[PDB]
């Protein structure tokens, strides 16, 4: 009924410690408290039973060791290794592989986490409002140019479309048939997406018959068009993306931010 | 079980017959607890739609699901800890929010069933039949009862009628729908609704979705449509062996008004709604939720606003209490129609011997 | 902020209301026995205007007469009414230019375009505007917005678009598209210049239109400078914003209250329906602003005026209105309709979301399923119309008629179908 | 169209067994169509139907 997956990879995005021969992405003590410790704590809070961590080509035993020693654990944590890995997909290829072991619902959570917010309320939201998928966006760094933008809805709370600024046409575009049903659409500037995914019961059919998603974003939330043509088959409750806003200063990892995180922690 | 008590709000000097508060937000849940029940509790905590009849059905469904999930263990027998589990569940339900007579009856029936089937029988064979029997029971003591009610209404109700109702009496709604679409007759249906619950509004919406002409009403006046109103059905929850009714909100007021002006009121119910317990006032057993339904300034339910309201303890002594279930009278609801077709509420327990 | 002067636009878009307008104009026609400019006048009075500018052009004489009749020509009020002359079927640029040439205003002036019915307080808004002005020199105009009627599924013609701000409240862009009949465009481009100066952005699509602007002493100068502008919403404000004058900003304010401008027929119908319901509180028929009308609220959702004669055995519905001196024999199955003052009726009116204007003589029998009857357009015997049917001026309807959806009836006693004199689509006589 | 008897003759005998599909109850018993011997209605009175909630 309740199981979770922990994504782990290799330090490709980070620039100035990560390129060492024996040090992994999961075990990085950059800012006092360990990186995967937080994740473990979160898991514990969430009351999830059989949680399995997915491992890449690099580091096979180190993660196991981390899981076992150092720390209270008690619960049966197991480290499984899929084979089809390229990194040219971060975890999509792993997700595709692990699907018959999912009995009910699963949550996607990376190895790197910075958390301060209450985390039960996300789960509760996912449960209650008849939501298929729910993601999170958090405020810009408060402590003392070209930016990234995403779609929001605030009074029900809903998500629509996702585009960054790396590879796109210079001017913005809004579809017509994806407006006559669900009218009001809002775009915010300050918000930063943490890349946390929640999945319901019927999602396993997509990642075995016809995959298209890259970096776990393309063919997951954006194909919710119930107008115009009707060509791509919808899987049944209609396809609906969701988003929520939170106050506390803690966010994602994609660019150079470790140094800022370090500055932040001592408060 | 987990964690109990630790909650705000005073005991209240006026009206304290039953305990007032609970488990809403989940933390450190036990391994053996089925999540469906938890989900149901979460729903009920802030529910709009269900009332009396569908709740019981939902409970039954949940029980069936649980049964389906469970198999006879190696060490412990089939009748070893099942009863204990049931008791625990009941306790949890009580903790969440007080329950109905129908639910109790269902529980009793379940217990009887458990008593009936001997543990020496083949296990697979047992629940195969047990589940079927449960299904049959569900069909009979609910859907068939509803059908019977409908048929009673059919013979009695005149050639096209103006109908007035209150609450979320699902059976009555169904009947109305049938009248509108299946048998096809004129339906000038009037629905009344209060502040704390938006049940009436929901009913109206549903009717609109089916294509029905509805008249929406509130507390401030009722008589404005009366002084014209010809035939009325009341909101139902539970019946007593007095001849009285334990129902929702200002239904009693409506009944009184009806008594005063022209014509009495009538209520149709299920044959397994009746109790053998008795009471005669709105002080006996009060059904309570948190005083928060009128804190938000009207309109919709989830809003979150900045204003003035929110003084439960902030200012120099203030209490904002309410009631959900009240006492409906006897001399006015002359009609009672069940699985036994015809009779009066003056015959308060004529069917209790027959069952 | 004492002593004010404003310019109001009336008879803005004729031919948009295609069935009507030939001798009697557009704005002169009532909503439900009461004209639409009256509300505007009331609003102006509430505001505190001392000098009123008003434009007349098409069928102007009658409008002028009506204005004269209404009790504002006398010096009891702080304001006087003056007429601005303009050629047949005109825009707003030319008129603005004319006004500029004439040259009177010193300080603040308000331009209201279209047909606006309001139930809102504006003193606070004015105060806010003043405050904004005090804040910084380079500041232009104020605008109003409101949340739309739930879901736009029946309202098909106009879907608005606004890109606003939280702190200072500012917008540049606006867009409209059709779609439900035949789809076309699926892309809209947005300004990428300077954004991070204010940081916060709130985009809202479906909102109720009115077109109101509280303007400072900049607009006429701007007009004088650049003579290429035609309309204010599409060209002017946007132009001003787009690197024309450095540092110039606008202000915005939101109100949830009912305020709708009229443009089409279905919209008009919806407005009428809203009025029939108790949606408006400063504007209801029982209060009576004119002090000559005697309408009062009644049971089973009906509006009525004194003395209405009707024969025995009746059947009445909801959200209706019946005028004074409406002499009815047998019949009436009234469901969701407006009927004007004094209507002689022979027998029976099957009413299913219908409409009737000022002074209509109806003969024998009519099965009506959502249709409108205009002023002095008398109905003969046997009237049968489907949904959305609209009749014009002086239509002397005789024996036997059948029409369907989207059909339009003329007013001329010029080009359009369904003729006035001697029947409609059963005989050809007239111009 | 669905008709025709299952056996050789139209009308049943004495002591023979038949299966019935019920349509409506109360007032008489069950004047109902047969699935063993023709589609024409056959009736039971409210006495031979039950032995040991019956109307439910």
């Amino acid at each position: 009924s309740i199981q979770a997956f922990v994504f782990c990879g290799k330090g490709s995005n980070l620039a100035p410690m990560q390129h060492s021969t024996r040090l992994p992405k999961a075990l990085l003590p950059i800012g006092n408290r360990p990186m995967i410790e937080y994740v473990l704590d979160w898991c514990d809070q969430a009351d999830f039973k059989e949680i399995s961590v997915v491992a890449p080509v690099d580091e096979i035993e180190l993660i196991e060791s981390g899981l076992t020693s150092f720390l209270n654990s008690n619960h049966s944590h197991h480290l499984q290794d899929p084979k089809k890995i390229n990194f040219i997909s971060t975890g999509e290829s792993l997700q595709k592989e692990l699907l018959p072991r999912i009995n009910g619902d699963f949550v996607i959570l990376p190895c790197d986490f910075v958390t301060d917010i209450p985390p039960q309320v996300l789960v509760d939201q996912f449960r209650n409002r008849d939501d298929n998928n729910l993601a999170m966006t958090i405020y810009y760094k408060n402590s003392l140019k070209q930016q990234q933008f995403f779609t929001v809805y605030s009074e029900i709370l809903l998500d629509v479309y996702s585009q960054r600024d790396v590879t796109k046409t210079k001017y913005l575009q809004i579809r017509s048939h994806l407006l006559w049903n669900y009218p009001n659409l809002t775009v915010s500037t300050k918000l930063l997406n943490s890349f946390i995914y929640f999945c319901s019961f019927e999602l396993c059919q997509l990642l075995k018959l016809g995959p298209q998603s890259m970096s776990r974003q393309a063919s997951f939330k954006d194909p919710f068009t119930g107008n115009q043509q009707q060509q791509n088959p919808p899987t049944t409750i209609f396809i609906l993306p969701n988003e929520t806003l939170f106050i506390r200063a803690n966010n994602l990892n994609a660019y150079m931010d470790a140094n800022r995180f370090v500055l932040k922690i001592k408060s | 079980p987990g964690i109990s008590s630790v909650i705000p709000t005073v005991l209240e000097q006026s009206f304290d017959n039953s305990s007032l508060i609970s488990v809403k937000e989940l933390l450190l849940n036990k391994d053996l607890i089925h999540p469906s029940i938890l989900l149901l509790t979460s729903h009920l905590a802030h529910y709009k739609i269900v009332g009396s009849i569908p709740r019981c059905i939902a409970m039954l469904e949940v029980f069936q699901i649980v049964i389906k999930d469970y198999q006879t263990p190696k060490g412990t027998t089939l009748s070893r800890n099942l009863t204990s589990y049931l008791s625990h569940q009941i306790d949890l339900l009580k903790k969440a929010r007080p329950l109905s007579v129908t639910m109790g009856n269902a529980i009793r029936w379940l217990k009887q069933e458990i008593s009936l089937i001997d543990p020496s029988t083949p296990d697979k064979a047992a629940k195969k039949d047990l589940c079927e029997k449960i299904g049959q029971f569900a069909k009979e003591k609910i859907e068939l009862a509803d059908q019977l009610i409908i048929d009673n209404a059919s013979t009695q109700i005149e050639e096209s009628t103006t109908i007035v109702t209150y609450g979320s009496s699902k059976v009555l709604t169904e009947l109305l729908l049938h009248n509108a679409i299946s048998l096809k007759k004129n339906i000038k249906v009037i629905v009344v609704d209060s502040r704390p619950l938006f049940e009436g509004r929901k009913m109206a919406e549903t009717l609109r979705n089916a294509g029905v002409n509805v008249m929406y009403a509130l507390i401030t006046s009722l008589d404005t449509i009366f002084n014209d109103v010809d035939y009325v059905f009341l909101g139902a929850h539970s019946i007593l062996s007095n001849g009285f009714l334990y129902s929702r909100a200002g239904t009693a007021m409506l009944a009184m008004s009806a008594k005063r002006r022209n014509i009495p009121v009538l209520v149709c119910c299920e044959s397994l709604k009746f109790s053998q317990r008795v009471q005669l006032d709105s002080v006996t057993f009060n059904e309570l939720a948190d005083p928060n339904d009128l804190v938000n300034i009207d309109y919709e339910n989830p809003v979150e606003r900045r204003g003035n309201k929110g003084a439960l303890l902030n200012q120099f002594i203030k209490e904002r209490k309410f009631e959900k279930k009240k006492l409906a009278m006897e001399n006015k609801p002359k009609g009672n129609k069940i699985g036994g077709k015809k009779g009066s509420e003056g015959e308060s327990k004529d069917a209790s011997n027959e069952e | 902020e004492d002593r004010l002067q404003a310019v109001v636009l009336t008879d803005s878009y004729e031919t948009r209301f295609m069935p009507l307008t030939a001798v009697k104009p557009r704005c002169l026609l009532p909503l439900a026995n009461v004209p639409l400019i009256e509300y505007t006048l009331e609003f102006l009075a509430k505001a505190g205007v001392h000098e009123v500018f008003l434009i007349c052009s098409s069928h102007a004489n009658q409008i002028n007469d009506y204005i004269e009749n209404s009790k504002w020509n006398l010096p009891w009020s702080p304001f006087k009414i003056t007429t601005i002359m303009s050629p047949e079927a005109r825009c707003t640029g030319d008129v603005m230019r004319d006004l500029d040439n004439r040259g009177i205003i010193t300080g603040d002036f308000i331009l209201v375009s279209g047909d606006v019915l309001t139930n809102i307080d504006f003193s606070k808004m004015l105060e806010f505007h003043k405050k904004m002005h005090l804040q910084d020199k380079d500041h232009i105009s104020t605008m109003c917005l409101s949340k739309a009627s739930t879901y736009p599924k029946t309202r098909t013609i106009e879907p608005a678009a606004f890109v606003l701000d939280k702190s200072t409240s500012r917008c540049i862009y606006y867009q409209d598209l059709p779609l439900p009949s035949s789809r076309e465009k699926t892309s809209i481009q947005i300004d990428p210049e300077l954004l991070d100066n204010v940081d916060e952005f709130v985009i809202r699509n479906d909102l109720i239109d009115c077109r109101i602007d509280i303007c400072t002493s900049h607009v006429p100068l701007i007009f004088q400078e650049n003579f290429d502008y035609q309309s204010l919403r599409t060209d002017f404000v946007k132009g001003v914003i787009s690197s024309d004058i450095l540092g110039k900003h606008i202000y915005a304010y939101l109100t949830d209250e009912y305020a709708v401008r009229v443009e089409s027929w279905q919209t008009y119908d919806t407005i009428s329906q809203d009025f029939l319901g108790r949606w408006c509180y400063p504007l209801v028929l029982d209060s009576n602003i004119q002090d000559d009308q005697t309408y009062s609220y009644e049971s089973r959702h009906i509006y009525k005026e004194k003395d209405v004669v009707l024969a025995q055995s009746c059947k009445i519905g909801k959200c209706t209105a019946i005028g004074s001196g409406t002499k009815i024999g047998e019949g009436t199955k009234i469901e969701n309709s407006v009927i004007g003052r004094n209507c002689q009726i022979g027998e029976n009116i099957r009413i299913k979301n219908s409409f009737i204007w000022d002074d209509c003589i109806i003969g024998n029998n009519s099965i009506i399923d959502h249709s409108l009857i205009a002023s002095n357009a008398t109905l003969g015997s046997n009237v049968r119309l489907n949904d959305g049917c609209i009749i014009g001026f002086n239509v002397k309807i005789d024996d036997n008629m059948d029409l369907d959806r989207n059909t339009k009836i003329s007013a001329s006693p010029q080009d359009l179908d369904d003729q006035t004199l001697a029947v409609s689509i059963v005989g050809d006589k007239g111009v | 169209t669905s008709h025709c008897r299952f056996y050789e003759n139209k009308y049943p005998e004495i002591d023979d067994i038949v299966m019935v599909n019920v349509q409506q109850i109360a007032e008489m018993g069950a004047y109902v169509k047969l699935l063993e011997y023709d589609n024409i209605e056959g009736m039971i009175l409210l006495s031979e139907l039950s032995r040991r909630s019956i109307q439910k």
